């Protein structure tokens, strides 16, 4: 079962899962994300990364690094396999150089995914309305003008979509210069299941899915955090 | 213990706290138990008195031969504790604790043990720190504000005190019929879920406007649940308090509670279908329309005005509400311009112009009420010279009769004293009227707003 | 041409289209002139009577032995031209012209010709198509409206006629002392820029109202410099008519011209420090505030309350309006803490608790009032058993007396009848007080938001 | 005079100005443009784009094209002699082909602006108000949401400061993720300057300076439209 990795990482006294244990969990759900090999060396790390094609993103997978990006710890767009090296010992000297003592489980190996409108579902816990998901617009939107809409969980479908409709950035979602339409049903079918996650895992305290990357078929969670009580 | 058939609806009720000193609160409330006529048995407990207002007074409730199904405990509160324990004895159902002083003013432990108790006898608790409840079909005033109100299909619940024993006055003033007035206060046990179950069963109730502050921790998701059902049958509108971050940090920081979401108690009311009120004004001009009339069964919404500006007035109003004007049908046009002059206008609204006479709003609102592609009606009148506003109104009146359907209808009526006069008449006859053409415009959008949160609910509630 | 001192101040004033028949407009207006008590000349012009209403008439303008400031032009609009000839050859300073069917009906080539021989004959036009003008100080009421109106410092100025002629007797239902009425309808020569040129110099007017549709192209800078300017000392409250999109266009339709850009219409008003209301009851909520009370002169605004709940509903609709409450001086609360309980909250609102008697207004307001580190105060009250409404109101009017300043004050209180006939009281005292907290706290709000318009307007006069 | 470039255009039927005639002229009122020189040859666009300093940009100039991207008219980041000559054949080439009867006036060579964060200042006249100046901040927030403001001019300093501060993309000028607060008051200035213009010149019918890049220092006008009457 999905929840083994619940189990695991209480049992290891974490209060967070891991990038690559919350994609695997929110993928058991339905919820779109993106190939994840754990490599432990270079060597499987070009292994990996030619057997899922390029181009490639590197992460590092450490209990200690939370932000990944201001770490130095996250390589984007690797075309080849010096490239990959390249950025594969650079990321371990920059966590090694940051933070010296890290826990360190592998080097995530993911697809690069092309560009599209960036979304940010999330799910939360009120202390009146229980479980409740979160959508706004990525970037700025949420992060700088706030721009969010909320349900509380279950959710029906009346919901999802008049979630996504709700927020002042919409139009971003429906066609703009340089950027057609993305997969509305899409968007409202990973809400729904961001809620079922809510409601059925009492363990889970906080789910933040961000960025969400929206195409004109399709949505693919690039990165993903679960905070556990 | 869930049931609360025998609070409305009691054979028996004790008013613990009632005293030969008229000016104590047990014996306000005592005195307002009898004056507006309640038909069991009622109890004064007094240490004392053998006798109160003419009957026989007990020590204890539980000396009482007879089942009290409530007691009103109007004693100090280091005494409720100890009534609550006879009451508990005695078998009582119910413990309306108007007393103040508990987790209110910090005493968080006393609330909490005073519910323990009550609990271990199969008790249920109302408040604490409340000014009691009234219930109109039980002819029963167990209240110490206004000793009367107006009969009705109201129900309104009140989280405060003092603006709440107010609000039951200005019900009155404002010519809303009541079936209930119940105050909540602390919350300790008893609260607004509970309540909704009761009045959703209710057949003597139709509206409920609840003034809410907050629920409890882990009550919001029943909350939902038991409201957006109620909402599909009976609308639910929310004065609520805290409405701004700075309001409801204010409300947080005087308890010392954590600050309760914005945002996510208005999705919640969204999804539970509930109008959201920002002012007891535009709560009490809801609950009149939302009381007085059915809902709209289409977007044919008519207006009809002697006056321009005031029909730009109510088309700006409707505009904010999300309320559009189509042309009126083609057949009413043609029916209204055998007595219209060539300058009046038919875009919607229908303006027949200043020159009007009162005959004019009689032929006008039959037309418009009895046409099939009709589906409800704001009718907007300013005084002029050539009209008289009670001739106007009773033309109304006469109108909605003839039409002999029952279409949504709001009022606007703008002009001095006479006006002031005409609008009361209507109010009084229950057709929904008011002083300017925005207010009359707000309640007929407030229709509208809960036809689309019953449909917002009844899309939420398909079947996959 | 451009002075309209002798329009509001005539020695003279010619009323054409008067009769025997009592229900011509004509009739109505002279009736209206001697009822309000009109002390200069008045010429009833008719082409048979020798006598109206005991004044001696004449046939035409210009056979008046006398030199007529004014004339009231009431007869058919076949007529209107003949008559301005007339009143040319007399000399006439201004043409009242009550009568409608002008551009308004479509007849735009007839009102540009009325406008062109008034003009030729140095003669100003108000109108056509009105119902006429009042001026108070000159006890003089050409209006075919209500005979009278409650004496006072507001200018109300309305481009719609029905809605005008309505609010016109709003005003006394509402308290509103009035200094003029000024129906300019269609505005084809005089319109609202040479009205609030005569206002600023007028000292009887302290308040100017205008119910405004729109005003005509190219007219728009005059209109943000003269406007500015006045608002340095006197404020402008605008009624605007088509202020959201679908209005807008909705009017545009009506009239067949272009609509009106809302959002710069906005930019102009910010740009004048005017005041803009989407509703009748808050332009005559806020004229009420700006009437009777100065500007506050900082931000130390106290809300004093006998309940949570109200005090509640205040922060949130000041919040609403960007004013946000501080901590009250600590005099003020000591001062405070010497009669009420140790329950009481002092975060601002005030909470004296609702066991508070009648003298706890009085004495808590004149503690608020007196205090030198305080610069507002909204007063709000729930009735209770333990109060009397028009007691509460009579130490709230001792209070001001006594602290003998002029800080600004409003009133909410809510409650039963009694309530009702306390806030009359109190507003027939000119102290503005509301049925509801929120309202009160809207009309303090429009004290602060002049202020901060009068700002807007010094900064953006700042010389380099 | 400026004023020069309205008489000219006015002499030759012409309802508008071209782009270098735009820029010249708004330029004259104290606005910051991109450096720019009209170049009539291959060999004159290589010189002054040596003199501007590299990267430049070569945009075509014809009163028959209107809109110079839409037809391959414009060449960016141009950093060498040879990527000049290279872009100043294909536009001519590119014109040529899909508008065989153009009038050339030359090839406008500019400089090239770095990224910052993109304004709209507007002139449009209200039939009531007359004169009257836009803002915006610049993409989808002005073409998308309509997050604009306006103020009648003249524009004293109170207009142009508080319009800016009213605009729901306000936060994009005092620094978010990945970029420092920008000159607010150079955007003051401008937008006081574009007031001027309007008021003065009766002629000028609508301005729209878009984009417009606002830097931690100074602005610069990238694109500048003036439509005469
Ligand atoms: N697999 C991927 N495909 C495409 N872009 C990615 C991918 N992983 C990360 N990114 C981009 O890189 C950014 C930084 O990576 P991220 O996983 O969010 O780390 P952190 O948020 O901890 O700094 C993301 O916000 C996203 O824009
Ligand atoms: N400053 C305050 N902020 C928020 N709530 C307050 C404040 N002071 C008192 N309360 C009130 O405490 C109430 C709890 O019940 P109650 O005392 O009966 O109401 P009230 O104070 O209106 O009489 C809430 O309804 C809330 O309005
Ligand atoms: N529905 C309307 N929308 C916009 N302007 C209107 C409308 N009705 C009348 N007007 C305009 O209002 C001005 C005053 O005319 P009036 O007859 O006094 O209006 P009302 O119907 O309010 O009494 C005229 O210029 C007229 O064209
Ligand atoms: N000098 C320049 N520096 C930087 N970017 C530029 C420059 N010139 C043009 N651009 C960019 O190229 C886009 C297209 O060119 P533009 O001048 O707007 O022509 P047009 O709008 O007529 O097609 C501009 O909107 C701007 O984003
Ligand atoms: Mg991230
Ligand atoms: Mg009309
Ligand atoms: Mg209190
Ligand atoms: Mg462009």
């Amino acid at each position: 079962s999905s929840r083994d990795l619940l189990l695991k990482a209480k049992e290891n006294g974490r209060k967070s899962l891991l990038e690559h244990e919350a994609k695997y969990f929110i993928s058991s759900y339905g919820i779109p994300v993106t190939n994840i090999r754990l490599a432990k060396s270079e060597e499987e790390a070009v292994n990996f990364s030619r057997e899922i094609g390029f181009p490639v993103v590197l992460k590092i997978v450490s209990p200690q690094v939370v932000h990944k990006s201001d770490v130095g710890g996250v390589k984007v767009n690797l075309r080849s396999e010096e490239e990959v090296r390249k950025a594969y010992r650079e990321i371990i000297e920059n966590v090694k150089r940051n933070v010296p003592n890290a826990e360190i489980e592998g080097i995530l190996v993911q697809e690069f995914a092309p560009p599209g409108v960036e979304l940010i579902i999330g799910l939360l816990r009120d202390p009146q309305f229980g479980p409740t998901v979160m959508f706004g617009l990525g970037g700025v939107f949420v992060e700088l003008f706030r721009d969010v809409s909320f349900r509380v969980a279950p959710l029906s479908e009346q919901d999802a979509e008049s979630m996504i409709k709700e927020v002042k950035a919409y139009k971003l979602l429906t066609g703009f210069r340089g950027m057609e339409p993305v997969d509305i049903e899409a968007i409202k079918d990973a809400l729904i299941r961001a809620g079922r996650i809510g409601v059925e895992n009492e363990e889970i305290a906080e789910m933040d899915l961000n960025p969400v990357i929206a195409y004109p078929k399709g949505i693919k969670v690039v990165d993903a955090r679960i905070i556990l009580r | 213990m869930n049931d609360l058939e025998r609070l409305f609806n009691p054979s028996a009720i004790a008013v613990v706290g009632a005293s030969k000193d008229p000016s104590k609160i047990g014996s306000q409330i005592l005195r307002n138990l009898l004056s507006y006529g309640f038909k069991g048995k009622v109890y004064p407990i007094n240490p004392t008195a053998d006798e109160l207002m003419g009957l026989k007074c007990y020590p204890k409730v539980s000396d009482v031969p007879d089942k009290v199904d409530v007691a009103v405990i109007s004693v100090p509160s280091d005494k409720v504790l100890g009534v609550i324990d006879d009451c508990g004895k005695a078998g009582v159902k119910f413990a309306v604790v108007i007393t103040s002083g508990f987790k209110e003013v910090g005493n968080e432990e006393l609330e909490e043990e005073l519910v323990r108790r009550a609990h271990s006898y199969g008790m249920r608790v109302l408040g604490p720190n409340i000014f009691g409840y009234l219930y109109a079909p039980a002819r029963l005033n167990a209240t110490f504000g206004p000793k009367d109100v107006l009969s009705g299909n109201v129900a309104f619940i009140s989280q405060s005190g003092a603006l709440g024993i107010a609000l039951m006055g200005y019900t009155v003033v404002e010519n809303i019929g009541i079936s209930s007035i119940v105050s909540v206060g602390n919350k300790a046990d008893l609260d607004d879920v509970d309540l909704l179950d009761f009045f959703d069963k209710d057949p003597n109730t139709g509206v409920i406007m609840i003034y809410l502050e907050g629920i409890a921790p882990g009550r919001g998701r029943m909350f939902i649940d038991v409201a957006s059902r109620v909402s599909l049958r009976k609308p639910i509108i929310v004065i609520k308090a805290g409405r701004t971050e700075v309001g409801a940090r204010a409300a947080a920081s005087h308890t010392g509670s954590i600050a309760g979401s914005v945002a996510i108690y208005e999705s919640a009311f969204k999804q539970s279908g509930i109008l959201m009120a920002k002012s007891v004004e535009d709560a009490f001009d809801w609950t009149k329309a939302l009381s007085w009339n059915p809902i709209p069964e289409g977007e044919r919404l008519i207006v009809l005005t002697n006056g321009g500006g005031a029909g730009v007035q109510s088309t700006d109003t409707f505009a904010d509400n999300g309320i559009y004007l189509s042309k009126p049908p083609e057949s009413l046009i043609q029916e209204i311009k055998k007595f219209v002059p060539p300058f009046a206008s038919f875009a919607n609204p229908i303006d027949i112009t200043g020159m009007a006479p009162d005959d004019w709003y009689y032929m006008g609102t039959l037309a418009a009420l009895k046409n099939p592609d009709v589906d409800a009606l704001t009718v907007l009148y300013c005084q002029t010279a050539v009209t008289t506003p009670i001739g106007v109104a009773k033309g109304i009146v006469d109108a909605i009769k003839e039409a002999g359907n029952s279409k949504p209808v709001t009022v606007g009526m703008v002009g001095g004293p006479e006006v002031a006069e005409a609008v009361s008449f209507l109010n009084k006859q229950r057709i929904a009227a008011y002083p300017t053409p925005e207010r009359a415009s707000s309640a007929m959008s407030a229709l509208y707003a809960y036809a689309r949160a019953r449909s917002y609910v009844m899309k939420s509630l398909a079947v996959r």
